[PDB]
């Protein structure tokens, strides 16, 4: 029938798509998810947007996703469609070693994800899929690597941005405290609590309520390790040490 | 110039020396006249105060208990809103005053003495008659069936009433003319609503959209009981859509209001009322939407439409709007028109405000062949992305 | 509001079909010309700027050596049918072995001008009728024919027509210049002198194209070279 | 599935969907094209750099093949699509013919892409333009330029999306034959073009250029702000034709 | 000169009627004029009689009687009596009786409408153009359409066209559309009318239309006149619940402007102005041409514009030194003229709670940090 179609793959008067621009509000719901490259490794930071007392964790990160031994990547938006692109991902990025027998390239599968992403907007008539991704990841071409794909389709390559909840705040403040080159580990994750602790509304930050993974190189092979949570209470403790020692003017 | 500087002093203080005695001389103001005839109508007015029978309280009869009797009878309602037996008048004729006339009686002794002067109920109604305007049959193109046809129902049959008679016709009373936004539906009632010299009403679809319940329908019956009496009137419908409506049931009395306004004037056009000899028209641009027993025949009896204008047409209308500003010698208007698409009148008028633009904004005293082709674009490509004629037409 | 792809009007005729007329009135204009020397298509090109190579703008194409075509409408959807054509004369030639009458060429690419169809069908099917009118003129062993094709499937042949943005008024001017004893030169340049009242810029050689198809002969473009010598005499 | 007529006739003679991809070009970038007799330089306009993001993966100049490239300037979700097809028939093409692939010939394949969708089932129209670049097997210059109907004229000059018009009005008047006479003229010429609609000054214009029988060079931002001073070098040597 | 030469008539035109009226009067009754018109004026105090009695003239009978309607609603039959302009005698109008007899001695006043005092404006909008930084396209084809035809009617007289008929400015929110309303209110020294498109729906039926109709009366009455409608949008988007028959009633409302706005009524001299900013979202035969004439659109300002504007609000104020005028503009993207004013404002107020003057780099990051979150936070 006619009556009760949508017309989600349709253009507007105006020269834009509907569904694909009211997706980007629905991203801008999630969980802030933030992402700063480094010379020596690259991080992840999410903040748990479902957090209670009865609520439990079983899996390493409620968030962070492992799509091949290289690379991993967060999600921001409806989290049912979130299970669905980390599973072709997996699946696109096996198919790759299947062929070549190599680990893929980083930027070649971010792509190849949106070539599914944009073929929902384009033909079908189904509703588009409401999620955007960071992907960190490490490749033997260009190192270490941060990108960004969009419901849309469009990706770009990043050296540290932002996605969902509050994501303009945040970028602000990076486009300030981030110096291209010069950046160590240690100095990103000091960065990386900053800039969360000022898009987040509570008091502070506690271990309990953000996740950092890291993805660093070490002896030619790849490791992605979330930080437990003492890790993490070391980094809270020397920001508030920072914050004391920041009125040191007066 | 000292001597005409000279002049220029004098020329403001005495004219103002003028004003100064004609003032000193006359002296008005925030006076309710110009004060010069009526100081002899004040001698008129002490006649007006012996004038005793004035002030006359004004009632209307309801009842006449007794006619053929010596001695009639009447029941005034008055509008202190009660009400009385009455004597007849002391002089006018008892066959003159029947029930329901509005009357006017004494106050003193309730005695019916000037019959009116009736339906005073017409006091909104009282400001839809007209008042002749601008635009003449000539300032009109696409002068094919489309107004030739309109004449011969609405201006034909009240100039030569003895030609329709003679064959033994009636010619049919309605006219409805519908058309996408911008066609001369309202232009060409402009136009015949002058030429016609004949009483002209028109009512604007939304002003008998009413706040309480079934006075929109009062106002419909207010305008014909009107309309009959001053014999051989138009009505013109403007832009029904507003109790246009068509029936239907649905939820919680939807447009049960304003449907029920339509009923009324669906049910003086066609109910038992003979009706005198009033011509109707009717101009929407959504003639989907109406009541098919609005519609039918022997209500609205020839429907005219009004297509966009073709090639021919167009040409025809550049004329009728340009030849009235100064262009260079040579503009293919035939040009302009195969360079136009399905266009309005209404685009057109457009096109040639803005040819004077451009040869106003650049300080040249005359639209040249180049004028037209850049304000032919300007005002069709770009402003055509959102036009009406697009989706208005369907509903056409 | 919003109905079919294959609606009738209460009027009687299918609404699409009746609309894609109109996008011919869009179009550039054309004049064929049916003579018993050959045919000739005369088709202004409507350059935009100045900066256009005048030339990479074809709205004269060859479909044989003998039946040529002039487009008029949305060009864009030409390509789909001229390429139907093509496979058509060729396929005809590699069974039969000999050309194709130009009449059954024209009847081959009208069974596509009423086929869209939004559903029931393949996920390939058009869904919209075509935009564009077409003259092809070839010759065959009915010595030179001319036939006119509209987005509504109706051929039908013609001695001499007019399409586009100025079919009515180029129509009536053929209508006092056309008659049967015709030689190719007086039609050739009969058609330019049309083509150059309805057209809004000069005539150049850059402004138009014109094809012929002889008897004695293929069909045959005209470079910018022949033009000059064809608007001297005008 | 979905079988839908998404682009169908208007009443007035139009089709809309075709239309409003009219304006997801207008969206778009600026980009121009220039061609000379050895060289064809096309700039775009914006890298869109946010002194965050890498320069490797905002470009928006691609190669289809070795002597064809193309810009884009409308959706760029839509333009990868179609450049990737391009690119596999870019490749089908040198197996079945040896030659490789004229610059005409990838255009009418990009063109007759986009004029598929939209008159197919299901599908919106491709929102993206393109000037399509390149050197035939004839070392000649080609420009071609498409757009959503898939339609394509080839161009001296031209210039797609965002502020085009204002940039086709400035290269009617200074492209002629004391322009574009050698590779440093021709480069100036499109620089020259682009800053007329670049509100940032010349470190916001990528620029590639292509030359005779070699593959495309990307010109890094050095070179470009080089030419960039030259030309202010030339607004103030203007200074001796107004004295 | 010439008009010298008319004066020499005009003047004994005067010298003449001067010689009749002091003759009669001193024929009448030995007096000066105005003293026998005062005589006749206090005896029409007499005939007039107080008190006076406010009704309503609900028709007029042409023998000079007419039904008017008393406080209580009685109808009266009286005469129209002496010393009174026929021509003031409308239906509707309110009028003067003798308490006592009843007859219209007249309409000697000045009777009052409370909806022009909510329509017209009295104003002085400070915001003159060259306030309106870098939109300039904007500033004018305006001026082609208002302003500049009532300054030089000569112009569109001599080219033979009329001078164009309304206008829709229409964009994104904050651009300027109500800024260059300001722009021309201030300065044509026309009645300047104003209402918002919401104010054309309200709780009882049947009102939009009659709103509407006395909306143009008022701005006919006080040709040559300007009616800006501040948002027209927000009659066929937003809704109220307070009229009754939803959306079936805001067509009608409209279907009424869009009558007065071309119809049927013979007009003139009533310039309109549509600001709005869903401009999609309008019925065409609304912004049909020849109905509105001219769709300004107002796109966000450039990068350059974007600096002027940001340069003009700063104008008034004392910056400290450290302050980059360019790497706050640039810091964010996408700025309306109203977003600028907006980082300039806060600033400003930070240093307003701090006692001083200068505006420091500091103050203005505070600010578009707080303007940012604004942006972001309560979208
Ligand atoms: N055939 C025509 N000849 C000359 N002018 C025309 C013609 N058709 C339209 N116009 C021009 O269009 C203007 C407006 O037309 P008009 O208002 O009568 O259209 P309409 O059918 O009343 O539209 P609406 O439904 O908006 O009321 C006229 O003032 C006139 O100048
Ligand atoms: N281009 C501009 N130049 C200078 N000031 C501007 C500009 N645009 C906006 N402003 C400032 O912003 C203030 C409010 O803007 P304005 O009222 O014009 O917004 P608007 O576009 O009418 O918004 P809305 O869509 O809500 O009506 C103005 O008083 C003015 O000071
Ligand atoms: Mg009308
Ligand atoms: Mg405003």
């Amino acid at each position: 029938s006619r009556r009760y179609d949508s017309r989600t793959t349709i253009f507007s008067p105006e020269g834009r798509l509907y569904q694909v621009e009211y997706a980007m509000e629905a991203i801008g719901h999630a969980g802030t998810c933030l992402g700063i490259l480094a010379n020596d490794g690259v991080l992840l930071a999410a903040e748990r947007r479902n957090i209670h007392k009865l609520l439990d964790e079983v899996f390493f990160s409620e968030k962070i996703y492992k799509l091949n031994e290289d690379m991993a990547c967060s999600v921001a938006g409806i989290t049912s469609d979130a299970n669905v692109l980390t599973n072709e991902l997996r699946l696109i990025a096996q198919r790759y070693l299947l062929q070549y027998q190599e680990p893929i390239p980083c930027e070649q599968l971010v792509t190849a994800l949106c070539d599914i992403k944009q073929a929902y907007t384009q033909f079908g008539g189904k509703r588009p899929f409401g999620v955007s991704l960071l992907y960190i990841g490490w490749d033997k071409h260009y190192g270490f690597q941060l990108y960004q794909s969009d419901p849309s389709g469009n990706y770009g390559g990043w050296k540290a941005t932002c996605i969902g909840n509050n994501s303009a705040a945040a970028v602000s403040m990076l486009k300030q405290d981030y110096k291209e080159g010069e950046m160590t580990l240690k100095s990103a994750l000091a960065l990386a609590i900053k800039v969360l602790n000022k898009t987040m509304d509570v008091s502070k930050l506690s271990a309990e309520k953000v996740e950092i993974a890291t993805l660093t190189r070490e002896n030619g092979k790849t490791v992605i390790r979330v930080l437990k949570q003492k890790e993490v209470e070391q980094l809270i403790k020397k920001h508030e040490e920072e914050e004391a020692k920041a009125e040191r003017e007066k | 110039q000292s001597t005409y500087s000279r002049q220029i002093k004098q020329v403001e203080d005495d004219i103002q020396q003028l004003l100064k005695k004609i003032n000193e001389l006359t002296g008005i103001k925030e006076s309710d006249t110009g004060l010069a005839p009526p100081a002899l109508w004040d001698l008129a007015a002490d006649k007006q105060t012996l004038q005793s029978e004035q002030p006359l309280q004004v009632a209307r009869c309801t009842k006449i208990i007794n006619a053929d009797s010596e001695d009639p009878k009447y029941i005034i309602n008055v509008k202190q809103f009660a009400k009385f037996v009455v004597d007849l008048s002391d002089q006018v004729a008892p066959t003159d005053i029947e029930e329901g006339m509005r009357v006017g009686v004494d106050r003193n002794k309730y005695q019916i003495h000037i019959p009116l002067p009736p339906k005073i109920d017409p006091t909104v109604t009282m400001m839809q008659v007209e008042e002749k305007p601008d635009v003449t049959y000539s300032d009109v193109g696409g002068c094919k069936e489309q107004i030739e046809k309109l004449r011969e129902v609405v201006e034909t049959p009240l100039l030569h009433p003895e030609r329709f008679v003679n064959l033994g016709i009636e010619p049919p009373k309605g006219v409805l003319l519908f058309g996408p936004p911008g066609t001369g539906k309202t232009l060409c009632a402009r136009a015949v609503a002058n030429r016609t010299d004949a009483c002209f009403i028109r009512v604007i679809g939304s002003e008998l959209v009413q706040k309480y319940v079934g006075e929109g329908a009062r106002m419909v019956r207010e305008l014909f009981e009107m309309a009959r009496t001053k014999k051989a009137c138009l009505i013109f419908f403007d832009e029904i859509d507003a109790i246009g409506g068509a029936r239907f049931d649905d939820g919680a009395g939807g447009d049960n209001e304003v449907q029920r306004t339509m009923l009324e004037l669906i049910n003086q056009l066609d109910g038992f009322d003979p009706r005198g000899n009033i011509k109707v028209l009717m101009a929407t641009n959504r003639p989907d939407t109406l009541d098919p027993a609005l519609m039918r025949p022997g209500r609205l009896d020839r429907k005219i439409e009004f297509s966009l204008p073709d090639l021919e047409g167009r040409t025809h209308i550049f004329k009728i709007h340009a030849r009235s500003m100064s262009v260079e010698r040579d503009i293919r208007f035939e040009l302009l028109a195969r360079l136009c698409p399905n266009s309005t009148g209404a685009e057109i008028r457009s096109v040639c405000t803005e040819a004077g633009m451009f040869a106003i904004r650049a300080r040249r005293k005359i639209a040249t062949e180049k004028d037209f082709l850049e304000a032919v674009n300007k005002v069709i490509k770009s402003y055509a992305k959102f036009s009406a004629t697009p989706r208005y037409m369907t509903y056409n | 509001y919003d109905r079919g792809v294959n609606t009738f009007s209460p009027e009687g005729r299918l609404f699409q079909v009746e609309y894609a007329i109109e996008a011919i009135k869009l179009g550039s204009t054309a004049i064929g010309i049916q003579t018993s020397e050959g045919v000739c298509l005369a088709v202004e090109k409507r350059i935009t700027s100045p900066l256009m190579e005048p030339s990479s703008i074809e709205k004269i194409v060859e479909i044989d050596a003998h039946i040529g075509c002039a487009m008029s409408g949305l060009i864009a959807d030409a390509k789909t049918l001229i390429d139907k054509a093509r496979v058509e004369t060729q396929n005809h030639w590699f069974t039969y072995n000999e050309t194709m009458t130009v009449e059954s060429v024209t009847q081959a690419v009208s069974n596509l001008a009423l086929q869209f169809g939004e559903e029931d069908a393949d996920p390939g099917a058009m869904s919209r009728p075509f935009g564009v009118a077409l003259l092809f003129g070839g010759v065959d062993e009915k010595g030179p024919q001319l036939f006119h094709m509209d987005p509504s499937g109706t051929f039908v042949q013609c001695d001499a027509r007019a399409i586009g943005s100025a079919s009515e008024g180029a129509q009536s001017s053929l209508q006092e210049v056309y008659h049967k004893s015709m030689t190719l030169k007086e039609a050739i340049k009969s058609s330019l002198i049309i083509l150059k009242q309805v057209m809004e810029e000069k005539l150049n050689a850059t402004n138009i194209e014109l094809a012929t198809v002889q008897p004695g002969q293929n069909f045959h473009m005209f470079t910018k070279e022949e033009l000059e010598e064809v608007i001297k005499d005008i | 599935s979905y079988d839908r007529a998404i682009t169908v006739f208007s009443p007035d003679g139009h089709l809309f969907q075709v239309e409003y991809a009219q304006e997801a070009v207008k969206k778009g970038s600026t980009a121009v094209g220039v061609r000379g007799r050895d060289i064809v330089v096309l700039g775009v306009e914006k890298k869109s750099v946010a002194k965050l993001q890498d320069e490797r993966t905002v470009r928006k100049i691609c190669a289809l093949d070795d002597n064809v490239c193309m810009a884009f300037a409308g959706l760029t979700a839509d333009a990868r699509i179609v450049i990737n097809r391009a690119r596999v028939e870019c490749q089908s093409h040198r197996l079945t013919v040896e030659d490789p692939v004229t610059v005409e010939y990838i255009t009418r394949y990009i063109a007759s892409l986009k004029q598929r969708y939209t008159q197919s089932n299901g599908r919106r129209p491709f929102g993206i333009s393109a000037l399509i670049v390149g050197f035939d097997f004839d070392g000649t210059p080609r420009l071609y330029q498409t757009d959503p109907s898939g339609t394509y004229h080839a161009w001296k000059a031209n210039a797609i999306g965002r502020g085009a018009k204002s940039v086709r009005e400035f290269l009617e008047k200074n492209y002629t034959d004391e322009a574009i006479e050698t590779d440093d003229l021709t480069i100036k010429l499109v620089i020259k073009a682009l800053l007329e609609v670049v509100q940032s000054g010349g470190k916001n214009i990528e620029l590639a250029v292509m030359r005779r029988d070699q593959s495309l060079k990307i010109l890094n931002p050095e070179e470009i702000e080089k030419y960039v001073a030259e030309i202010e070098k030339e607004k103030e040597e203007n200074e001796k034709k107004k004295q | 000169t010439q008009c010298r030469l008319k004066l020499l008539k005009l003047e004994r035109i005067k010298d003449y009627l001067l010689m009749e009226e002091e003759f009669i009067r001193n024929q009448e009754q030995m007096k000066p004029l105005e003293e026998k018109q005062e005589e006749e004026r206090s005896k029409v105090d007499d005939l007039r009689g107080t008190p006076m009695s406010v009704g309503t003239l609900e028709e007029i009978i042409d023998d000079n009687h007419a039904i008017v309607s008393t406080s209580v609603g009685s109808e009266h039959y009286v005469s129209i009596l002496s010393f009174v302009d026929k021509d003031l005698l409308e239906p509707g109008c309110s009028v003067l009786l003798n308490h006592k007899v009843h007859a219209v001695i007249g309409v000697l006043m000045d009777d009052t409408d409370p909806l022009v005092t909510v329509m017209k404006v009295e104003k002085a909008p400070q915001e003159t153009y060259a306030d309106i930084g870098g939109l300039d396209n904007q500033i004018q084809e305006i001026k082609e359409s208002v302003e500049l035809p009532l300054t030089h009617p000569e112009y569109y007289e001599e080219m033979g066209i009329k001078p164009p008929k309304g206008v829709i400015l229409y964009g994104p929110p904050g651009t300027g559309k109500t800024l260059l309303a300001k722009a021309v209110a201030n300065q044509t020294s026309a009645t300047f009318l104003r209402v918002v498109g919401s104010e054309l729906i309200q709780k009882y039926l049947g009102d939009g239309p009659k709103l509407v109709r006395e909306l143009f009366r008022v701005a006919e009455e006080h040709a040559p006149s300007i009616v800006f409608i501040d948002e027209i949008d927000a009659i066929g988007t937003k809704r109220y619940d307070s009229n009754s028959g939803g959306e079936r009633e805001i067509q009608r409302t409209m279907l009424e402007l869009l009558n007065q706005l071309d119809g049927f009524d013979s007009r003139g001299d009533v310039k309109v102005i549509m600001a709005t900013n869903r401009i999609e979202t309008l019925d065409p035969a609304l912004i049909r041409p020849g109905r509105i004439d001219r769709k300004i659109e107002f796109p966000l300002p450039d990068e350059k514009t974007k600096k002027r504007i940001f340069q003009i609000h700063t104008s008034r104020m004392t910056l400290a030194d450290d302050v980059t005028l360019d790497d706050l503009i640039m810091a964010k993207d996408d700025l309306s003229g109203a977003d600028i004013k907006a980082i300039c404002t806060e600033a400003g107020l930070m240093a307003l709670r701090e006692r001083r003057m200068k505006v420091t780099n500091e103050d203005f990051k505070k600010s578009k940090e707080n303007v940012l979150y604004k942006k972001q936070e309560g979208t």
